[PDB]
């Protein structure tokens, strides 16, 4: 019990994102830790079109964060 | 409900791991066998060939000596070892004692081999059940069977495999007090008993006979087709 | 003996027998042994107790029961 | 006295359907044209006889002075109350719907014998006095659960289950039709019967077939009908349902899927499981109420039996446990005989071949094959059904569940 | 002002505390554990404070608490 | 009438009027009231699946006497399944646009509400609301919820 | 190669096959089911009763001596009293469905008999106490204090005589001989709970000594102590333990105490919604008002989970009497019980039966005796044979119980 | 606790051997009576099928030409103990030119009835009755999987053990004869079995002093049945 309660909150989220109704002009921004864990039904486009990875920095972006703080 | 060791008794006194091996017998192919007046016979239920393989390597009936036969159920891995072992013992007996091997001696060996193999941990018991047929002991036809517990036992007619209970109930209403002489009549008994197969395709039967003096005679699927025709012909006359 | 003051006890009581036979017992169970000994003497209707009645009370507390067990000659 | 209260003065209302179950040609024949037009004749006349009944009654009544004034002596919006206790001095203590309890008078025209604690009465608004006792009427929730129409076909509909059909007929139909046998040995009939097994086997069929051919009042309760949320509505209905079953016939109470109302009795302190559990407990109590059950038979039916409360399963409550297995290769011949009867069967088919190749399909599997093979003939534009439609129906319907076997491992 | 008695079982937990106020007469005040536990919400805490404040109004009174491990968790 | 509500005069409790529209609480997304979202032609590449569903919805409803003449029971249940998400919803919305029939949308997780009871009784109150508009098609979203095991 | 069906192709199916009787048989069946409906709303027979009396005796009653009960008589409610005060009433009273009130008595009474926990007549507006009423004596106790002989013989529960001997010593010996207690110097035990497997003889050993008491006996329904309204079940268990302690030599039998039970001295007791109202009030009145009583109370349940150590603290409950299975001779006695009263053969032996019943209850033993009779009904019989019982034991025990796989036996003979 | 023979209870005990005694209880019944004229012996067959050949079911085996045997419980454990008991009398004759006495047979048998965990396997599942005529007259003995060896005057084991022993103490006395005790035995057998007793349900075995041959009855058994 109550682990299918977590699992059905996914399903209600999947329905009101890609059900019949197609609620236009609403926008969904999600952010996680490690995202290899999660459900592939989220990751299909039409629902979660944009896949953006943040690196740590790299070099030439250490410079830019050094600039903006100092 | 401890069923995870072989050296433990239940609080009502059982060995469930011995009991679970006999359930693996019931997923095996059926085989029956009767003894006759002079000619013994046994038959098997052969499964369907899958159209792209050779069928001389699916052997389910073997001979240990020149005068004793064998039919089994269960799983073919454990069956191959017991066959290969018992061919040695019926040969080594002949060396130590110059007689041919009686049908009763070789079943005590197979049962005792399955016996001592049950007792120690780390020795998963043989999930097969054998039928041993031979008119070998001085013109006397006999048939026995084994059991995964390791208990050899003598019948006069037998059935194993999936749904043997239907066949064993069938034979008690069919095996007459009339000892079926005229040995094609005795073969007609087995082919009619295996005509009450789980499927009874007609072309899926392999019967093996022994006329107590020859070698093993595997029948051919034209002679066996002749006996299936006369069974349906004589059954139509009964109406 | 404090708890057995209020009942008819046979005055043949070996407390050395009662001291060592008790093990892993609190005084709650030791009170219970004395009352259960008196209840068994009521079952047979005897007026008095015995050390065996305390030993029978010991078997009654943790619910033991014996027999002949045919391992033990 | 000897015959105290003469046993609640109460009749029974059985079913009214099974008007004429003799349509026995079962085909396009002039007999069924003649049979049904006879049935049309008797129903039109029974319509026209009662039409003339409310027609030719010149009465034009004038009410009696005593009855007309008492109807105005009572209030016009009468309210329904409940007796709790009685003091015989023309005033007693009753209860409202909310439970407010009032020392109201009772009027001296109420037929002061029907006053028993638990009986329903009528009340006023001003002084809330007992105007008149109401007859033992129930809520609309239980009246839906009383069957009006005999549903479907008789024991010829099912495809061979006769080892178990002869069991239930001994436990239900035989004690009602012929209770001579039991008194010949002084043996009481069994009380409760549980039907269990794999699904799609015919548990609901045998419930419908008994409800077809019976003279009992058949009550239909399905599981989670019986669960509500107003803190007493659960155990109230069980008392009301078996009061109705007591006052009416030697009766049959069919409760279906009691696994949704009984499993092993855990008692978490949260007030969600108690309402289940209090209702669960009182049904088991009202089962063995033993006051006067008056031959009320109870039939219960689930799929799994292992997840049940063992207090239900024990004898004393329920005496019969019946398995409905996946049958055989023999009664399959009868189900294929039945479900292919009303269709133009072509003479190329060997339906034994389908029974031959398979071992564990059910009755609902067979009916799905018979519908699908008929649909395949419509696809290739036919009426008769070849062998090939049954081949394509067997492949299309069956392969959705079959998973897991050690092929090659055995032989 | 807080001294705690503990041991394997009692007969020695209550019994020593029974021995404590038997010969110390300074206004003994016993209190048990689930006697605080009511269906009344908060009247556990109400009875805790009001009995303590009553024992504070008495000048020599000591406070006993019986099976505090019923809520000592 | 069954489940008949009446207008009751609040003073003297007299029957003011028979009220129509027998009880339908929370039937909002049921009978959608606006169909056009996607058409029958814009799917593509799924023609066999379209043909089977039309044979099980449109064929039994438009011509019931064909099955009566043949002597089989008409089917009523369809399970659609596909792992990644491939057209499961469009084909339902196309039938929603092209049926000329009462069409009920139930994303089933909305029958759990909070209470003992209430989450179940509306299922009974659902099919009688579908029986009222007697030609009907009821749709389930995502039975990986209620209906598991 | 799939083809679907055009509109002309529909007409091929719909035409062919009895185009003379197709609709001719069908619309007759169609409109007759319409006619089944049209009879039913045309009939609509249903009529009322409304419980009136014959007008021979109520016409003079229906005179002004109804209005003399309308306008002079009142509509007063009933309540309970928490407590009182001295020299001045200031009474505290709960409707408990409405609020609790601080009220007065009306002038028609004396302040004597307005004691605590009493039903009183309460004004609708000023809420004054009008008439004190009894606690509704006595259907709250005597409807389960039946004081009636039950039909259970002493020879019915034979075979468990030592568990009976425990209960015969605990119950009977103080109630009729509290003299050897003085002759020895002891006092009787005053607490016994029963638990064990269902259908063992729990209610039997209760009802057998309820038959052999010649005295007051009370059986208590476990769900009766569970009530719908909050604060109502405790009020009942008040009234039970008060008016049972009045008369002497009585017995109370609690049964199915699972609903009112649970360990309240231990980890749980996080309940407190009308179950603990019953529970806390009963453990209040179990001690406190019982030093050296006369009325013994017995509990019985199927679940040994719900043991309270506060009950099992001595003073409330003392002894754990549980019931067991019969060895053989108890079983063979029970088979003779359930078969002496039916049409049997005079030559069957029952010791052969109890061999085949290793772990079984008398509920199952009774079920075999009924089932064996059912086999006699299958054929034309009127007396049971040996094999009738032998099929019944196979049908009951060797089918659903803990033994299967009978054909693969061949290891034991 | 139990789950293994290398473990004690807090009270005693096993808890493993106790379960081995339970495995005897589902065997077939068997009665032997010691009498000064000789030891008789009886058993019940419990045949399942008519196709099942009856003489392959052994319950009386011949240990030696003056000692019989009777078993219950597990057949698989029994065939090992029968095999050694024939060898132990045979070695004793080889090195002493004499017959091993009936008591000292079972000493050799019990010496690996108790070896099950005493090496450096499970206990057996079989109880035995040994009857024989040695130099001290006729003897009857009984053992168990716990190796507890004892002498009995008239013993009955297997299923219906307690039901036989209660009835069997009623009729036994010291001055019985052999022909009396045979028909005294099978009266108890038809009381405790379930089928009608005939010539196919039971079999006998008697050993006499002067009749070291023929520990058996072969269809003279039909004559004893009608002498009921
Ligand atoms: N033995 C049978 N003979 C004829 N028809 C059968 C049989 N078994 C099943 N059927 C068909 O299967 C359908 C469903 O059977 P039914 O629902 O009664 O089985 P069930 O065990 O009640 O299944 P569930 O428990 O899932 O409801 C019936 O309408 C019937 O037509
Ligand atoms: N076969 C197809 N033809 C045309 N468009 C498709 C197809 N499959 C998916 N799409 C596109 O994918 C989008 C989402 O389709 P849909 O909502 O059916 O996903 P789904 O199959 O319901 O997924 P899930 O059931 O896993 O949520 C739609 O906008 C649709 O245009
Ligand atoms: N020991 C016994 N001796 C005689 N009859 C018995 C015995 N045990 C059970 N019975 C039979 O079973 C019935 C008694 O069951 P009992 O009243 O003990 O059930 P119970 O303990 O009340 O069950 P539960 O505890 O589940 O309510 C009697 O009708 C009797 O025929
Ligand atoms: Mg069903
Ligand atoms: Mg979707
Ligand atoms: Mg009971």
């Amino acid at each position: 019990g109550a682990d299918r309660e977590v699992q059905r909150i996914l399903l209600e989220l999947l329905n009101q994102m890609d059900g019949f109704d197609q609620n236009v002009n609403v926008k969904v921004i999600m952010a996680t830790n490690r995202a290899d864990t999660l459900d592939p039904a989220l990751l299909r486009p039409g629902r979660l079109d944009r896949k953006i990875e943040f690196p740590l920095p790299d070099r030439r972006q250490k410079r830019l964060i050094f600039s903006t703080i100092t | 409900s401890y069923d995870r060791a072989i050296t433990v008794f239940s609080p009502d006194g059982h060995l469930f791991q011995v009991e679970y091996a006999q359930e693996a017998v019931k997923k095996g192919s059926t085989a029956v066998g009767v003894r006759g007046r002079d000619i013994v016979v046994l038959g098997v239920e052969k499964k369907s060939v899958a159209k792209l393989q050779d069928e001389r390597t699916v052997r389910k009936i073997c001979a240990l000596d020149d005068n004793v036969c064998m039919a089994f159920a269960g799983l073919t891995a454990d069956a191959r070892i017991v066959i290969n072992r018992a061919r040695v013992e019926c040969q080594s007996h002949r060396l130590t004692v110059e007689d041919p091997v009686t049908v009763e001696y070789i079943t005590r060996y197979i049962a005792s081999l399955k016996q001592r193999y049950t007792q120690s941990n780390g020795r998963r018991p043989f999930g097969i059940s054998a039928l041993i047929v031979g008119f070998d002991f001085d013109g006397t036809p006999r048939l026995y069977q084994t059991d995964p517990s390791g208990t050899y036992h003598a019948w006069k007619a037998n059935a194993i495999g999936r749904g043997a209970k239907s066949v064993r109930e069938f034979l008690e209403k069919n095996y007459t007090d009339e000892a079926i002489e005229t040995d094609d009549l005795t073969i007609k008994l087995v082919i009619k008993a295996l005509l009450e197969v789980v499927q009874s395709g007609g072309k899926n039967i392999e019967l093996a006979v022994m006329r107590r003096d020859q070698s093993l005679k595997i029948l051919n699927p034209e002679e066996i087709e002749k006996y299936v025709a006369e069974i349906e012909k004589e059954k139509e006359e009964n109406e | 003996q404090i708890h057995s003051r209020k009942m008819n006890v046979s005055p043949d009581v070996n407390y050395e027998e009662l001291a060592r036979c008790t093990d892993d017992f609190n005084g709650a169970q030791c009170k219970a042994v004395c009352v259960e000994a008196g209840m068994i003497a009521l079952r047979r209707g005897a007026t008095e107790l015995t050390h065996e009645d305390y030993m029978e009370g010991i078997l009654e507390v943790q619910a033991k029961k014996k027999a002949n067990l045919q391992y033990y000659a | 006295p000897t015959r105290v209260g003469k046993k609640k003065k109460k009749t029974k209302g059985p079913d009214a359907a099974s008007k004429l179950p003799l349509v026995t040609p079962h085909t396009q024949c002039r007999l069924k044209l003649l049979k049904l037009e006879r049935i049309k004749d008797y129903l039109l006349m029974e319509e026209e006889f009662i039409r003339n009944q409310e027609q030719m009654k010149p009465l034009e009544e004038k009410q009696e002075e005593e009855r007309s004034k008492v109807d105005d002596l009572r209030g016009t919006p009468m309210s329904v109350g409940t007796l709790e206790e009685i003091i015989d001095d023309n005033h007693a203590i009753v209860s409202t719907s909310v439970g407010s309890e009032h020392y109201v008078s009772i009027l001296s025209f109420v037929d002061k014998d029907l006053l028993e604690p638990g009986c329903s009465v009528l009340l006023n608004h001003k002084v809330h006095a007992v105007i008149g006792v109401l007859m033992d009427d129930t809520d609309p929730l239980v009246t839906v659960m009383k069957v009006e129409k005999a549903p479907q076909e008789t024991y010829a509909d099912i495809g061979g289950l006769d080892n178990q059909i002869q069991e239930i007929k001994e436990s239900v139909e035989l004690p009602l039709t012929h209770p001579e046998y039991y008194e010949e040995m002084g043996i009481k009939p069994p009380k409760g019967v549980i039907l269990y097994g794999p699904p799609g086997t015919g548990k609901t069929l045998l419930a419908k077939a008994v409800a077809n051919q019976t003279s009992a009042t058949f009550l239909r309760v399905v599981g989670s009908e019986l669960i509500q949320k107003y803190l007493g509505d659960g155990p109230k209905l069980v008392r009301e349902l078996f009061r109705v079953a007591e006052e009416h016939a030697p009766s049959i109470v069919f409760i279906d899927e009691i696994d949704a109302i009984g499993t092993k009795r855990y008692d978490s302190n949260s007030g969600g499981e108690r309402e289940i559990q209090r209702t669960m407990l009182e049904l088991l109590n009202q089962l063995d109420g033993f006051d006067s059950r008056g031959d009320v038979k109870v039939i219960m039916a689930t799929n799994r039996i292992e997840t049940l409360d063992p207090a239900l399963i024990r004898p004393g409550r329920i005496d019969r446990k019946i398995e409905f297995p996946l049958p055989d290769e023999k009664t399959k011949k009868r189900i294929f005989q039945i479900h292919t009867s009303r269709m133009t069967l072509a003479d190329d088919v060997t339906l034994d071949d389908l029974i031959m190749a398979k071992d564990d399909l059910s009755g609902a599997d067979i009916k799905a094959i018979c519908t699908e093979a008929g649909l395949m003939a419509l696809r290739e534009r036919r009426m008769k059904v070849t062998n090939e439609d049954f081949k394509k129906s067997k492949e299309n319907v069956l392969y959705k569940k079959q998973e897991g076997t050690p092929e090659g491992l055995y032989l | 002002k807080g001294v705690l008695m503990y041991g394997p079982p009692g007969t020695g937990k209550t019994l020593l505390a029974r021995a404590c106020a038997a010969q110390t007469k300074a206004t003994f005040l016993k209190l048990a554990g689930p006697q605080l536990v009511q269906m009344f919400i908060g009247d556990g805490a109400k009875l805790v404070r009001d009995a303590f404040a009553l024992a504070k109004e008495k000048a020599p009174s000591i406070i006993f608490i019986d099976e505090l491990d019923a809520i000592g968790t | 009438t069954p489940n008949c509500r009446v207008a009751l005069r609040n003073d003297s409790y007299t029957l003011h009027k028979i009220l129509p529209n027998k009880v339908d609480p929370l039937v909002s997304l049921m009978m959608v009231e606006k169909v056009p979202d996607s058409t029958y032609e814009m799917i593509g590449g799924l023609d066999k699946q379209i043909k089977e569903i039309k044979e099980v919805i449109e064929l039994p409803v438009k011509h019931p006497e064909l099955f009566e003449a043949l002597g089989i029971a008409q089917p009523k249940g369809v399970l659609l399944y596909g792992p990644p998400g491939t057209g499961k919803t469009l084909l339902a919305r196309a039938v929603a646009h092209h049926t000329d029939c009462t069409f009920i949308r139930v994303s089933g997780s909305e029958l759990v509400q909070k209470f003992i009871g209430e989450g179940a009784r509306m299922v009974r109150e659902l099919f009688v609301m579908a029986r009222e508009h007697a030609p009907s098609i009821i749709f389930m979203d995502e039975i990986d919820s209620i209906g598991s095991s | 190669p799939i083809r679907a069906l055009d509109e002309g192709d529909i007409a091929l199916l719909k035409t062919y096959g009895q185009s003379t009787y197709s609709r001719q048989i069908k619309q007759v069946e169609d409109d007759i089911q319409q006619l089944l409906k049209k009879i039913n709303e045309l009939t609509g027979i249903k009529e009322s009763d409304t419980g009136l009396a014959p007008p021979a005796l109520w016409d003079l009653a229906a005179d002004k001596q109804t209005l003399q009960s309308e306008q002079p008589l009142q509509v007063a409610r009933c309540t309970k009293i928490i407590n009182a005060d001295s020299e001045d009433p200031k009474y505290i009273i709960n409707v408990k469905q409405f609020a609790k009130f601080v009220v007065d008595l009306s002038d028609q009474v004396a302040p004597t008999d307005i004691e605590e926990g009493m039903r009183v007549g309460v004004d609708r507006n000023k809420y004054q106490i009008h008439i004190p009423l009894p606690p509704k004596i006595d259907p709250t106790v005597t409807m389960m204090q039946v004081e009636e002989k039950p039909d259970v013989t002493y020879s019915d529960v034979g075979g468990c005589k030592e568990q009976i001997e425990k209960l015969r010593e605990v119950v009977e010996t103080p109630l009729l001989h509290p003299e050897r207690f003085v002759n020895l110097g002891i006092e009787p035990p005053k607490g016994v709970l029963l638990f064990g497997p269902p259908g063992t003889g729990k209610t039997l050993c209760a009802r057998a000594v309820a038959n052999r008491t010649d005295a007051c006996f009370i059986r208590v329904i476990g769900s009766e102590l569970v009530q719908k309204y909050v604060g109502e079940g405790a009020r009942m268990v008040r009234e039970l333990f008060e008016m049972a302690r009045t008369k002497k030599a009585c017995l109370i039998f609690f049964d199915e105490i699972d609903a009112i039970g649970g360990a309240r001295f231990d980890d749980g007791a996080g309940g407190d919604n009308e179950v603990q109202r019953t529970m806390l009030e009963l453990i209040n009145q179990l001690d406190g008002f019982d030093p050296r009583g006369n009325i013994k109370v017995l509990m019985a349940t199927n679940r040994p989970d719900t043991l309270d150590p506060a009950l099992m603290r001595p003073g409330r409950l003392d002894r754990k009497i549980e019931f067991s299975l019969p060895d053989l001779e108890g079983r063979t006695h029970i088979f003779k019980i359930h078969a002496r009263s039916m049409s049997v053969e005079r030559d069957i032996r029952f010791e052969l039966l109890a061999r085949l019943c290793p772990n079984s209850t008398g509920a199952e033993i009774r079920s075999v005796c009924t089932e064996a009779g059912m086999f006699a009904i299958r054929a034309r019989r009127k007396i049971a044979t040996e094999k009738d019982f032998l099929e019944a034991v196979n049908k009951v025990i060797k089918s659903y119980a803990k033994f299967s796989a009978t054909p693969r036996y061949m290891t034991y003979n | 606790y139990d789950r293994g023979v290398n473990t004690f209870s807090p009270e005693g005990r096993l808890f493993q051997v106790e379960y081995a005694i339970e495995a005897i209880k589902l065997g077939s019944t068997a009665i032997g009576i010691q009498t000064s004229e000789g030891v008789c012996l009886a058993v019940e067959k419990r045949i399942t099928s008519p196709l099942m050949e009856p003489s392959s079911i052994e319950k009386i085996v011949e240990i030696d030409a003056h000692i019989g045997c009777a078993m219950s419980g597990l057949i698989a454990d029994a065939k090992t103990l029968i095999d050694k008991a024939r060898v132990e009398t045979q070695n004793h004759w080889f090195t002493y030119n004499e017959t091993m006495t009936v008591e000292s047979v079972t000493q050799a048998v019990s010496n690996l009835a108790l070896q099950f965990g005493e090496e450096d396997s499970r206990p057996f599942g079989v109880a035995l009755l040994f009857g024989g005529v040695d130099e001290k007259g006729p003897q009857l003995f009984h053992m168990d999987p716990s190796g507890t060896f004892v002498q009995c005057d008239a013993r009955a084991i297997g299923s219906a053990s307690e039901g036989a022993q209660s009835s069997l103490q009623e009729v036994y006395h010291k001055s019985m004869t052999l022909k009396e005790a045979i028909k005294s035995s099978l009266i108890i057998l038809k009381q405790v079995m379930e089928e009608k007793l005939n010539a196919t349900n039971i079999e006998l075995a008697t050993v006499q002093p002067g009749q070291n041959f023929h520990m058996f009855t072969k269809e003279e058994l039909e004559e004893v049945i009608k002498d009921i």
